[PDB]
DNA sequence: GCAGACACTACGAGTACATA
DNA sequence: TTTTTTTTATGTACTCGTAGTGTCTGC
């Protein structure tokens, strides 16, 4: 059935081998999931970022023969293979894997039924039978009580005896607050360009296409090292009319391009430093900055990030001019803010978009600046409730 | 072309409010032998095993081999219009995705043709569960329903302990104790209230609440109800049913036994 | 029987009918002829076809089994948090027989209205029944559409029209209509249409119903030139600091009766996209949300608009 | 029979031809309505130009008195119009037949720029599905708050302000059956007043005609309040040629003796101002002190110190007219 | 002068039930023949009807008739503290606004005097056509209310059918078909359960199943229901009170496209 | 030290879901006689007096007379877990500031124990002078319930009359006003109907509409309900509730408004 | 005939956001 | 290679929990 599944669907992963993640989040995934034996199959034998995880695997075992970490979320940007690692890890360990998705209505009641059912008793088909693995896709979506259940069985001392791994997009949230002080923390980077090519070079020769290496490393650079998207992309753009991709193509701009939600971090470096060196006009940087710091979303974070970095960098206006026409710009957004809220007329947030530009134009510099995250106007504002 | 006439809608009716939350769809494998349905909870807890042979209906043609993934909520609504006591005409055509449903329920004539859109899943096999259990007993049915629901009052799970003298039911929670001891009721006038014990090497597991209480909700159905339960090996609960077919479920037992 | 309106009666039937966009428009015929089309997300201005080209790869596709095969869910219709589990993932589990490259088609139209967690459950049954079902979405702004959905499709975007090719349609829809004609007529409905069918459609059949020929003055009797044209000389006018000729189209755009909002809005716009220096921009863009504060909180008149004007050519002389 | 109405809805034009300005518009509405092709049509434009009273003579030329109910859904600001009603009720109107006669609905939805964007993403396809059973006319003043699909998915027409030229026989004729006494200057007052809005100038030729008894400029100049085109040209002589202490005095017995209000003063002063040659500094500084003069009189400030600053504003550019020579 | 005085309390409940989620406000229509009601829904859709002879009555008077626009929201917040078996009396004067609600309690002892406020909603006539139906059908009102209930399980709009044979109902919904034909059983010992078919001329129609089921809110009024229809001209569920009048309503067709292919 | 143990569980399933929006505390005063709550609201307007006798509980053991403060947030979220037939025994020792509290099925092994924390309230009791009223009338409970949710559907505050012909219940508002007189119910089969009048004194006064309907949800509690009130003295509603003790209300007058032009 | 159980809709409550 | 929290004052929309309540079953 080659013309009945999508291509993403036929080259999916169905071992180990042919994982397309960074190594050494499988290899942590899988020696998290190996451990698990002596407690679920009853056997003692199986068969930086970096320091912490290694420290906390061999960290040893509590007096439950469990491991101290009893979830392990999943967090990255979409489009790596989060669920196909966590698909092929379950079920590489010999267990069945149960999902749990948005898809389903997550309400606590319903969440508490449906853990207490995955987690809690053997296969009915006795010996011989899979143990369950729980799945749970995309846990940042689900509301805080699904979380405050989630941990209300995770700390039972009617103990869990079975492992739930947790998949989300954005570890950030502020239902995963408590998750992460008690979750084998696993960190996404984004996929290599080398083997996102090969991958797709095998994905174009098993169509019987040719794709020369620069079009398709254009295309994992528009992409952002998108396995899905580059895949599909590759799907509208062969087709059956020709065989070779042109290099404009994947230039346009009018197939495969997603707004991308950017991070607070990458907004607050593409303002303060100037990119390395065409794109050296300043128009483009403007509108590049404004229409990234747009798609980022969360704008009062953006600017309390601004206020509080913006006397930190290494500043070439002595006659503090550039920071006199900053605080302006920072009291006429705030201004702005208060006529929005006061006269029901909110027409007038399309000019605070406009403040990070500003910054971006006052604040040009071509030092890496260390930019940390705000807290200064919420430690006041509790200070003062206090 | 596939048709099946249920004599009584009621034994249709039945079934279907025991198996309500219990499974998301309904898989009827149609054969010349009756009717199959290898169903499967997704968590792997629970099984249901249903068959009703052919000769227990008013009618029976089958062309060869068919499948029917059928959900289970989307049937629900046609039963809620349908009688007790009146003839269901579970039709369906050879390649198509339809399965349509004639009956006069209200028995006032009313000419009633309820189509249902089949699904389709994936051809998950289950062979043949192994049979070899220790602990046999047959039970009144209403009986089993009452304690099923009296244990529900307090805790959330049973501990059931096979004996010699009987089957025993335990349950602990924070307002109290639920405990019986079931003793020997064969003399009775009732030939199904009698409890018969037929069983060897006495096991003690522990079962969820939640699934043990819809085992018991087609308790009207059936007069008897055969428990069957060993070591490692899932609790049976059969439904012996009188002329068209029989059904039993299986469930396992909860991990921290006792 | 009524006689539909020109937009909706010359709506495309194939996917050969539809302009603009020609090798996006070539690809979906090729899917159309062939088959196995993935997830597809066609963002764009309004009037450019998206619906057209969805609802023609649908016909085209499917053909005898519409009705069964393809559901369409709108704006109109809920799409709530409980739609998407109950109707989309039941529409997806559901045994429809086909014929061999060809797929259930849910068609999700305006999913800028879909909230955020609707397509966070969107995602699952998007991925686990695609061997049986596909997805058509369509939307204007791209950025309210979650990155999960725009990562599982091929996120086509289309351009605005070119002239020549809403010049084609006008041709097509002038000879099965037989509407007599001028050139310089058909430039007028072309400028007044800007990029958008639908605008161009409805002002041939405003002028046609009303004159019954097309020259330039029969379309600019009941049509309208566009309003951000002159706001980007009158910006250009104030860049210069040239007040008068500013305050003459300032003048000229508020006797027809444009509001003062209308009026600051599109100088903001206009502002956005104009070619100055950043800085010289920013300061204009800042007193232009000074002066639409005072516009909001109550006072707006051509007092307001002129000092604004005023206050944007002393920008320039203020080094 | 004689009525106690108002004389902006006494008077209201119940036919297409009682409406003065829009002749080509209104002429293509009546092509439109005459060929049955009604499309969905997008009447915008300033307040007072007539386009509630455009669409209440469609709709009472479309369909009769019997029928009227059955066709005509008309919600404004004042009804709620909530995502609820457009899935509700105005979808279900829109989806069904006519109970009496066979024919084409009408929603029109007045004051459309009040609607949320929510309901306005959710009119969409329910005016592009069902266009051949129902017709939508939005009615807006401000177009940016309608979003731009609605905006593609209907015909617009301007309805512009109404020039003062047709204006005078509709004036006539409310004159004429009402028995009013009006002069030249009077009728010449009313559409110079009025600017663009026949509502303002029923209203003042109806408060004049209670207040007077008679229509001059004199009354109507003193019933509204306006100050006359001489005592502005008189200010603006007194800022441009003398003392402040003086012009100040001369300004401030005038205002006193009659009654004038500093906003009038300044609307006038800015029109004289782009019609006076002035250079183009001097007309730059002078526009955005009377931008900053008009927006301070919008809270609880004192009027004597703007009438100072409004006279200060023209005395710093006398020397600088001067020895621009 | 209006002194209207209805017999049991119990007619004027299942009145106003009926109207209760479906019209917006209630426009009496008062004469010497009797009390009327035309007004149509709030989505201009659908068309009640209701007429109340002034021989049902206990007294009825009437000096000189009035329109009476009167809120139901507030209205129907008075029935619920009624009794079924009790006089209710309405009263109304030439030149006020004030609308004396005037009965018992179920405790029956007090006067309870309840005033309502007059509106002044001018309407224009709506023009009933009184033309023959080419599909009349009597049939029991439990019934039509039934099998209105069981369909909206199914689908969201209703196809409705009549010919020779009898009327068929058809729900073409989202877990499939559901089809009721019904015909021919008047012989049964009940005289109220009969389906009768009277007109020649098979049409088809669909209809939203949000406002069959609240036309069928007057299943208490009247043992059985007269189903009229044609092919331009609407569906109408007519019930005839026994010994009071009759309750008429309406309800435009849905629009339907076929398909190109 | 302080065990008292209840004869049914569904008293406190009738009496504290009263108190679920008038006050904020439960202070149980303990004597000898048996136990007393005497408390107000924030607002000052309304007194709750609840005496229990210790005749009729299963066992009553005190030996000192204490006050305890008991808070409403966590006791209401207790009684949902708790039975309604059942038995409910109470535990508090002397120098303990936790209040024990059981709600046992009375034939269980075990018991189940959702303790409190003692809150320590300082407050003073201001003494019911006990005077003789202007009238004092007997009414049914399960009438009066429905009663008070009529005038709730009118006004926000009410006028009670009781003069010799019986009790005036007024609601005038923007709607429309209503009147209500129950009397002279002597002739019925139950002795619960029977509304008689005892005194004579006319006194017209008008009270909230909140706190009434606020106490008639307590109504199964007892059959039926003494209403007495006085010119200047809080009207007084009188429960009984069983052969355990009585419960009795306070309500002070609603303060009337104004007329101006 | 009256007590218990079932789903049904109305209502209260918490949360997010509103621009190009 | 770096992450907490409730303020802005309405209007509207979404989602979820809960509570009377009509109706069905049974001894
Ligand atoms: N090595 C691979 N070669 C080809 N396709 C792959 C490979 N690994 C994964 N994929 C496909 O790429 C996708 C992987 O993403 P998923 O695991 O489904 O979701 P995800 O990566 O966790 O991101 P989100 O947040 O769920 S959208 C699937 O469609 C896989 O079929
Ligand atoms: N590319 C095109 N070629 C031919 N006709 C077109 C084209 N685009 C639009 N039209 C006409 O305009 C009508 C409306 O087009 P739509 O597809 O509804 O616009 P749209 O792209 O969906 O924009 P939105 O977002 O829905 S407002 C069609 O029925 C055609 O008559
Ligand atoms: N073109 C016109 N011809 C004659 N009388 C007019 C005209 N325009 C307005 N009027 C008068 O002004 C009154 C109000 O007109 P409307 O139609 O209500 O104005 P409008 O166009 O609705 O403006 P808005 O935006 O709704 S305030 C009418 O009743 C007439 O008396
Ligand atoms: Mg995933
Ligand atoms: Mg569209
Ligand atoms: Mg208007």
């Amino acid at each position: 059935a080659s013309s009945h599944c999508l291509w993403v669907d036929e080259f999916a992963p169905r071992h180990y081998t042919e994982l397309l993640s960074d190594d050494f989040t499988n290899r942590c995934l899988l020696k998290w999931l190996k451990l698990w034996d002596l407690v679920v199959f009853g056997h003692e034998r199986p068969s930086s970022h970096e320091q912490v995880l290694e420290e906390m695997l061999e960290a040893g075992l509590d007096p439950s023969q469990r491991p101290k970490q009893k979830v392990a979320l999943l967090c990255g940007p979409p489009g790596l293979g989060k669920t196909t690692l966590a698909h092929v890890i379950a079920r590489h360990a010999g267990y069945s894997v149960v999902e749990m998705n948005a898809s389903d209505d997550r309400s606590p009641e319903v969440f508490r039924t449906r853990i207490e059912a995955a987690t809690q008793m053997e296969s009915v088909l006795g010996a011989g039978g899979k143990p369950n693995c729980l799945v749970i896709d995309e846990i940042d979506g689900a509301p805080v009580a699904a979380i405050n259940v989630l941990l209300s069985i995770l700390n039972r001392k009617g103990l869990l005896m079975r492992p739930i791994i947790c998949i989300c997009n954005d570890q950030f949230a502020p239902s995963l607050r408590q998750l992460k002080q008690q979750a084998f923390l696993l960190h996404f980077p984004p996929t290599l360009p080398s083997r996102l090519v090969q991958r797709l070079q095998e994905v174009s020769l098993r169509q019987g296409m040719r794709a020369d290496p620069g079009v398709l490393a254009a295309l994992c650079e528009k992409t952002d090292n998108d396995i899905r998207a580059c895949i599909n992309t590759l799907q509208f753009l062969y087709s059956r009319g020709q065989r070779e991709l042109s290099v404009r193509d994947v230039q346009a701009t009018r197939v495969g391009l997603k707004d991308q939600r950017r991070g607070l971090f990458s907004v607050w470096q593409e303002v303060f430093q100037l990119p390395r060196a065409s794109l050296t006009s300043a128009s483009q940087r403007f509108y590049r900055v404004l229409h990234a710091a747009a798609s980022a979303g969360e704008h009062e974070k953006v600017v309390q990030g601004l206020f509080d970095n913006f006397l930190r960098l290494r500043l070439r206006d002595s006659s503090l001019g550039a920071v006199c026409v900053a605080l302006d710009w920072l009291a006429f957004d705030d201004l702005l803010a208060g006529a929005a809220h006061h006269s029901q007329s909110f027409q007038l947030l399309r000019y605070p978009p406009f403040l990070p530009v500003a910054f971006h134009v006052l604040f040009a510099s071509s030092h890496t600046p260390r930019i940390t995250f705000p807290s200064s106007q919420q430690e006041a504002q509790n200070r003062m409730s206090q | 072309m596939f048709e099946a006439r249920l004599v009584q809608g009621s034994i249709l009716k039945k079934v279907l409010e025991a198996l309500k939350d219990l499974i998301n769809e309904a898989c009827w494998d149609i054969s010349s032998s009756g009717v199959n349905l290898q169903s499967m909870d997704s968590s792997h807890v629970s099984l249901v095993q249903l068959t009703l042979r052919s000769e227990g209906f008013d009618t029976y043609r089958c062309d060869r081999n068919l499948a029917m993934g059928v959900n289970l909520t989307s049937m629900s609504k046609i039963l809620k219009c349908a009688g007790n006591e009146d003839i269901i005409t579970l039709r369906a055509e050879d390649n198509a995705d339809t399965l349509a449903l004639v009956f006069e329920a209200p028995n006032q004539e009313k000419v009633s043709d309820y189509e249902m859109k089949l699904m389709d899943l994936d051809v998950e096999q289950l062979g043949i569960p192994e049979q070899e259990y220790s602990c046999v007993v047959k039970m009144p049915s209403g009986e089993f329903a009452r304690i099923c629901r009296d244990l529900s009052h307090i805790g959330d799970a049973v501990v059931i302990s096979c004996a010699k003298d009987g089957v025993k039911f335990s349950a602990s929670g924070e307002l109290g104790n639920g405990n019986i001891k079931l003793s020997q009721t064969s003399n009775v006038d009732k030939e199904e209230e009698a409890v018969t014990i037929e069983m060897n090497e006495p096991v003690q597991l522990t079962f969820a609440l939640r699934y043990l209480n819809f085992f018991t909700k087609a308790t009207p159905l059936s007069s008897t109800v055969t428990l069957s339960m060993s070591a490692d090996v899932p609790l049976v609960v059969e439904y012996k049913i009188a002329d068209m077919g029989h059904l039993k479920y299986y469930l396992a037992p909860k991990i921290e036994d006792e | 029987h009524y006689e539909l309106p020109w937009v909706e009666k010359y709506r495309p039937v194939k996917l050969n009918e539809i302009v603009g966009n020609e090798d996006t428009v070539s690809r979906l015929e090729v899917f159309a002829r062939e088959g196995n089309v993935p997830n597809i997300i066609i963002a764009g201005p309004p009037g450019t076809g998206k619906t057209t080209s969805i609802l023609c790869l649908a016909r085209a596709l499917l053909g005898p089994a519409l009705k069964d095969a393809m559901l369409e869910l709108n704006a109109s219709n809920d799409r709530g948090i409980d739609v998407v589990r109950n109707k989309i993932k039941m529409f997806a589990q559901q045994k429809v027989t086909l014929p061999k490259g060809r797929h259930k088609i849910i068609i999700l139209d305006e999913a800028d209205s879909m909230t955020d967690g609707a397509q966070q459950a969107l995602r699952r049954t998007m991925e686990i029944y695609s061997k049986t079902t596909r997805f058509a979405l369509a939307c204007n702004a791209s950025d309210k559409i979650i990155e999960p959905i725009q990562s599982r499709c091929a996120v086509l975007r289309y351009t605005k029209l070119t002239d020549a090719q809403i010049l084609t349609r006008l041709m097509n829809v002038i000879e099965k209509e037989r509407v007599p004609y001028t050139d310089d007529g058909l430039e007028a409905i072309i400028f007044t249409a800007q990029g958008d069918m639908r605008q161009a459609l409805n002002n041939l059949q405003s002028t046609f119903s009303g004159f019954g020929f097309i020259n330039s003055e029969n379309v600019f009797k009941v049509c309208d030139e566009p309003h951000p044209l002159l706001v980007k000389e009158m910006i250009q006018h104030c860049v210069n600091a040239n007040i008068d000729e500013a305050y003459k189209i300032l003048a000229h755009l508020w006797h027809l009766g444009y509001s003062p909002e209308d009026i600051i809005g599109n100088i903001f716009r206009v502002c956005k996209t104009f070619q100055m220096a950043e800085y010289l921009k920013l300061e204009f863009i800042k007193e232009i949300g000074y002066t639409h504060m005072k516009i909001a909180e109550g006072v707006n008149s051509l007092l307001q608009m002129a000092g604004l004007l005023a206050r944007l050519c002393q920008k320039t002389m203020a080094p | 029979k004689i009525r106690n109405l108002p004389w902006v809805e006494k008077y209201r034009p119940q036919t297409l031809n009682d409406l003065i300005s829009h002749q080509d518009i209104l002429s293509t509405i009546q092509k439109f309505i005459n060929e049955d092709r009604l499309p969905h049509l997008l009447l915008y434009g300033p307040p007072g130009t007539g386009k509630t009273s455009t669409i209440l003579a469609c709709a009472k030329q479309l369909y009769k008195d019997k029928e009227f109910g059955s066709m005509v859904l008309e919600l404004n600001a004042s009804d709620d119009r909530g995502i609820d009603i457009i899935r509700g009720p105005i979808l279900s109107f829109a989806s069904t037949r006519t109970i009496f006669k066979k024919g084409f609905k009408l929603v029109i939805l007045d004051e459309a720029d009040a609607m949320t964007q929510d309901a306005q993403n959710a009119l969409r396809r329910v005016i592009e599905k069902f266009t051949e059973n129902t017709r939508f006319c939005l009615i807006c003043n401000y177009l940016s708050k309608i979003i731009p699909a609605l905006q593609s998915r209907c015909t617009r027409f301007r309805f512009g302000p109404l020039t003062p030229e047709l204006m005078v026989p509709r004036l006539e004729h409310v004159v004429e059956e009402e028995k009013v006494d009006i002069s030249e200057d009077g009728m010449k007052a009313l559409v110079t007043l009025s600017s663009g809005d026949m509502r303002r100038a029923l209203n003042i030729l109806q408060s004049t005609n209670m207040a007077f008894g008679k229509v001059t400029e004199e009354t109507v100049y003193t019933c509204t309040g306006h100050p006359l085109k001489s005592d502005i040209a008189n200010i603006l002589d007194w800022m441009l040629n003398q003392d402040f202490t003086t012009a100040y005095r001369n300004i401030t017995e005038l205002k006193t003796l009659k009654g004038l209000a500093l906003h009038d003063i300044l609307t006038e002063i800015h029109l004289f101002v782009h019609r006076v040659d002035f250079p183009s500094s001097v007309r730059i500084h002078l526009l955005t002190k009377m931008a900053d003069i008009e927006y301070r009189l919008s809270v609880g400030t004192n009027e004597k110190i703007q009438l100072s600053s409004l006279i200060a504003a023209f005395q710093v550019t006398r020397d600088l007219i001067v020895a621009e020579a």
